[PDB]
RNA sequence: AAAGAGGAGAGGUA
């Protein structure tokens, strides 16, 4: 099963201990899987898109 | 001994599916070819003459009366009148006899081109989406190249590109004098008769060797069916149907309730619709019409004949009155509703009944109550037979008259016809052997059948709404197995375990362990003495010891206790040589390293009933 | 942000017992399980970096078979320990064929 | 020992791989013991056998393939059995119950 | 095995041994052996409708003669076969 | 002598 989490601040991102790895599939698209576990952190701000 | 020994099965030739229904008369005509889309008149509700439900086909409609009216009786064993051609005999005759319908035109047997795996496609090593456009008028076929470059032998092709090989060889030109035959049609017979079975069996062995992977296997697939064809010396070509069958009549009945109208069956609308189709296509080719109007009756008359073999197999369906597809032959013995599941595997029966159950104590583990009404009808013949030798009535219709009019003899005579004759007894899910059992069955006036509590847990049945069925065996063997094979005095243990299964189940438990328990309370008359094990209970029933008091009782035998010390807890040495030693529930007196005097237990009177209740019932 | 994959958390009672017997008695594929395919008899764990374990199963004539192993596959086995042919080494439900 | 009657019924039977002589093609399911025996039979002269490799059927895909066409037309599938068994010319000798 | 024959063939579709049991019932006597049930019988008729060859044979019990086909749909005795069982006389 | 034929919907009880 899987679950989304979503945000309620808006601002930069950080990583604590997190580590990426990149996956690819027969047909060349890309995903991005977390190798390690950790904390992400959301520094407040205000974003202009 | 036995009249066969084993059923075979394999492919119809047209000269079995004639011989199956063509009859001779002492005339030199032959009859059994149907020929209209007619049943019966609707004046008189007489049949026909040459449709579906004639008499000189399938047989007379009445017992040992012709079409004409004009011979009867039974004297005759087998003779013709000569006046209409029926046959004089019984009716029983329409539930063999069978009928036939000659095609104008070939069709391909659906069985044999829709399947998992697809016959004709494999035997030809052809696509089957090829054969299918050959079939049904949508491509040509070239049965012969000729002396041509391009052409190749199965070859399919198309409308534009046949104009242009026909204005290739219409131009009157030479080289082309080849005789390319290009028959987009059926077409399939001539491809099928073309086949030559050795040649091919030993170019594919020849071949399979030097092979490998999936292609070896397909080719492997091919090489069984072929050698299946020599091994029943069949013809390939049998599957193109030329003649087809006709049921008997009397396995699609008409019925006639509806006041004025007539009921509905589903396999007389599609034999109806084939006939129609075969004299249409007939009549058009008779009077040499346009060849692009013959073809179309063609493609309606194999599209009606797949119709009538399986409905939706292959394209649209046949719908009815109401957007209802009507039920085609192979949905008469196809599912859960079909001839094998409900009529061959299971079935229903005489002489049996049903009825709510209710609980009946003071029974014995072999005996049920029935009512009388159940039994005075499930037991008629013997009744009827026992009415006659005893109490000499006369003959069958003055019993049943005096069973009628309810003598009060029948039911003396009833109390002792049913005495000795096992019953069979069956609650609605048969999880396993033991959901039917055999009761001895005795009359009780009511509208319930008793059973005994014992048996409850194995039916896994209680009172408050289920009911029971009753069947009654009729020949001796019957009764012997009954009697000595399920008799439900002799089901103690569970076949998938080697348990118990007739325990007391939910009072006489509670009971048990009511009469047997402790209770600081209420302990008068408690450290008496006695004698006997009977000296307890009639103490007891006088009211001057209580329930779960502590007496001490004179017993000589194996006794076990709860939480009672192995070790003596005092002992005692006194002169001449005697010992006395004491436990918590017991007190033995002994000589010296010898055998024992007395012994005396400390119990419970309720305890004391138990014990004693057991051992009684373990002499008698 | 993220997409958490987990498993969910379900009740025992006959409702969830009787598929396992219809799945075993019809010989069906399971999702799970690795099997050693040879005798030899010795293997190494060899806890490399980054969380890759790699069984490594040594015959006595010097073969290696190199098993490795999954993110989230347990491990049912010790280091030095000795193996049998067709003796599962990282739990879960056998395939039969 | 239910459990092991029920399952005797799907591992009893064997995969024929290029059979050297003998009437066996390839791909067909047949008895341990009737190779076996056919085998031991053929082998005295001194021709060449057939191969196998063993199977593990199922419940369902083995009581599809017995030897009675009338006890599997009344189980599933009617219409492909009863094709497949008038195409082979099969012979129903009523051995067993149903 | 006899209680499962005698509910399958005399209680439910022979139409033959319906009227003899009942009869040797009321006369006291013992009950014949039973026949071919009806079932079948359609069974059949209705596989042939569909093109289909399923007859039954008797093995040849000596020399090189073929089996012989036997015809289920005939009379063996020549007893009458009403529709409901009935009382003689 | 005679006497019920199937089918399709909707609702209930173990
Ligand atoms: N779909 C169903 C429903 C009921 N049953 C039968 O009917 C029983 C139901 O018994 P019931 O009296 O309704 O309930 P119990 O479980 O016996 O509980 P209680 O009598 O205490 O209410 C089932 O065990 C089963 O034998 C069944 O076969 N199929
Ligand atoms: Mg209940
Ligand atoms: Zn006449």
């Amino acid at each position: 099963a899987t679950k989304d989490v979503a945000t309620d601040l808006a601002g930069e991102i950080r990583f604590q201990d997190i580590v990426p790895e990149e996956k690819t599939d027969r047909q060349g698209n890309t995903t991005r899987i977390a190798q390690r576990g950790g904390l992400l952190w959301v520094l407040a701000g205000d974003v202009y898109n | 001994e036995q009249r066969f020994d084993y059923v075979k099965i394999a492919l119809a030739s047209p000269e079995r599916i004639r011989q199956w229904g063509e009859r001779t008369l002492p005339n030199g005509q032959v009859v059994g070819e149907v020929t209209k889309p007619e049943t019966i008149n609707y004046r008189t509700l007489k049949p026909e003459m040459d449709g579906l439900f004639c008499e000189k086909i399938f047989g007379p409609a009445k017992d040992w009366e012709c079409h004409c009216g004009k011979y009867k009786r039974v004297r005759h064993r087998g003779i013709v009148c000569e006046r209409c051609g029926v046959e004089v005999t019984e009716s029983r005759v329409r539930r063999h006899r069978m009928g036939f319908i000659k095609l104008a035109a070939p069709v391909a047997h659906v069985w044999y081109l829709k399947g998992i795996p697809s016959y004709i496609a494999i035997l030809l090593d052809m696509p089957l989406r090829d054969v299918e456009q050959i079939v049904y008028f949508n491509s040509y076929v070239v049965l012969n190249p000729g002396n041509h470059s391009e052409l190749q032998y199965k070859q399919l092709l198309n409308e534009d590109q046949w104009m242009e090989i026909e204005d290739q060889i219409y131009a009157e030109e030479s080289d082309l004098e080849g005789i390319e035959v290009g028959i987009g049609a059926e077409a399939l017979q001539q491809l099928l008769q073309d086949l030559n079975l050795n040649e091919e069996s030993e170019k594919l062995r020849q071949e399979i060797a030097e092979s490998k992977g999936q292609k070896r296997a397909k080719l492997i697939k091919r090489l069984r069916v072929i050698d299946n064809f020599i091994g029943t010396e069949s013809r390939p070509e049998w599957m193109v149907l030329n003649v087809i069958p006709v049921i008997p009549p009397d396995l699609r009945p008409m019925v006639q309730l509806d006041g004025g109208r007539f009921a509905t069956s589903d396999l007389n609308d599609l034999y109806r619709r084939v006939i129609n189709r075969n004299n249409r296509l007939a009549r058009l080719q008779e009077i040499l019409a346009p060849e692009i109007i013959v073809r179309n009756e063609k493609r309606m008359l194999q599209e009606a004949v797949d119709a009538l073999i399986d409905n939706g197999r292959r394209g649209r369906t046949v719908v009815g009155a109401n957007n209802r597809p009507l039920k085609s032959l192979s949905d008469i013995i196809e599912g859960k509703q079909g001839r094998f599941r409900q009529n061959l595997l299971g079935k229903r029966v005489d002489y049996s009944g049903r009825s709510v159950i209710v609980v009946g104590p003071n029974l014995k583990i072999h005996q049920c109550g029935l009512p009388r009404e159940m039994a005075i009808e499930l037991f008629q013949p013997f009744v009827i037979h026992r009415l006659i030798k005893n109490h000499s009535i006369n003959n069958i219709k003055q019993a049943k008259k005096l069973i009628q009019k309810n003598d009060p003899l029948i039911w003396d005579v009833l109390e002792e016809v049913i005495e000795g004759h096992p019953v069979m007894l069956n609650r609605a899910p048969t999880l396993h052997r033991l959901g039917i059992q055999a009761f001895e069955p005795i009359l009780v006036e009511g509208r319930a059948i008793q059973l005994h509590p014992l048996v409850c847990p194995a039916f896994n049945a209680d009172f408050d709404g289920d009911q029971m069925a009753v069947h009654v065996p009729l020949s001796i063997e019957a009764q012997a197995e009954a009697r000595m094979l399920m008799l439900a005095s002799g089901n103690i243990l569970s076949p998938a375990t080697g348990q118990p299964i007739v325990t007391p189940s939910q009072d006489m438990v509670l009971g048990c362990y009511y009469l047997t328990a402790e209770n600081p309370g209420a302990q008068k008359g408690a450290g008496r003495y006695f004698a006997n094990l009977e000296d307890a209970i009639r103490a007891f029933e006088q009211g001057s010891v209580d329930l779960h008091a502590w007496v001490w009782v004179r017993f000589d035998g194996e006794v076990e206790s709860e939480g009672e010390s192995d070790e003596p807890e005092s002992v005692v040495a006194a002169d001449d040589g005697t010992v006395t030693k004491t436990y918590r529930f017991r007190r033995i007196r002994e000589t010296e390293d010898g055998q024992r005097l007395s012994q005396y237990v400390k119990t419970t009177p309720g305890r004391i009933l138990f014990n004693n209740t057991v051992q009684t019932a373990l002499i008698h | 942000l993220v997409l958490l994959v987990f498993e969910r958390a379900k009740t025992g009672d006959i409702i969830q017992g009787l598929p396992r017997i219809e799945e075993l008695l019809e010989a069906r594929k399971p999702k799970e399980a690795c099997i050693l395919a040879r005798r030899p008899g010795v293997a190494h764990i060899n806890y490399s970096d980054d969380d890759a374990i790699d069984i490594q199963v040594i015959e006595a004539d010097g073969t290696q078979a190199d098993y490795p192993v999954g993110p989230g596959q347990p491990l049912i086995i010790s280091d030095g320990e000795t193996v049998d042919a067709g003796q599962a080494l990282t739990d879960g439900p056998a395939n039969p064929h | 020992k239910h459990i092991e009657v029920i399952v005797r019924q799907m591992t009893s039977k064997v995969r024929i791989d290029d059979g050297g002589d003998t009437i066996m093609l390839p791909g067909e399911l047949h008895e341990l013991r009737e190779v076996y025996n056919s085998n031991n039979t053929m082998a005295l002269t001194g021709m060449a056998p057939a191969q196998f490799t063993p199977v593990l059927l199922g419940i369902t895909k083995a009581s599809l393939n017995t030897n009675s066409f009338i006890s599997a037309a009344s189980f599933q599938e009617t219409t492909r059995v009863l094709t497949e068994a008038a195409i082979e010319g099969k012979s129903d000798w009523l051995r067993g119950l149903k | 095995a006899y209680i499962l024959q005698e509910l399958l063939t005399v209680k439910s579709d022979d139409m033959q041994g319906r009227n003899e049991a009942l009869n040797a019932i009321v006369k006291g006597k013992a009950i014949p052996r039973p026949g071919t049930p009806e079932s079948f019988k359609v069974l059949m008729r209705e596989l042939q409708s569909l093109c289909l060859d399923i007859a039954v044979y008797k093995a040849s019990t000596e020399d090189y003669e073929e089996d012989k086909e036997v015809d289920l749909m005939a009379d063996v005795n020549q007893r009458r076969t009403p529709s409901r069982p009935t009382y003689e006389s």
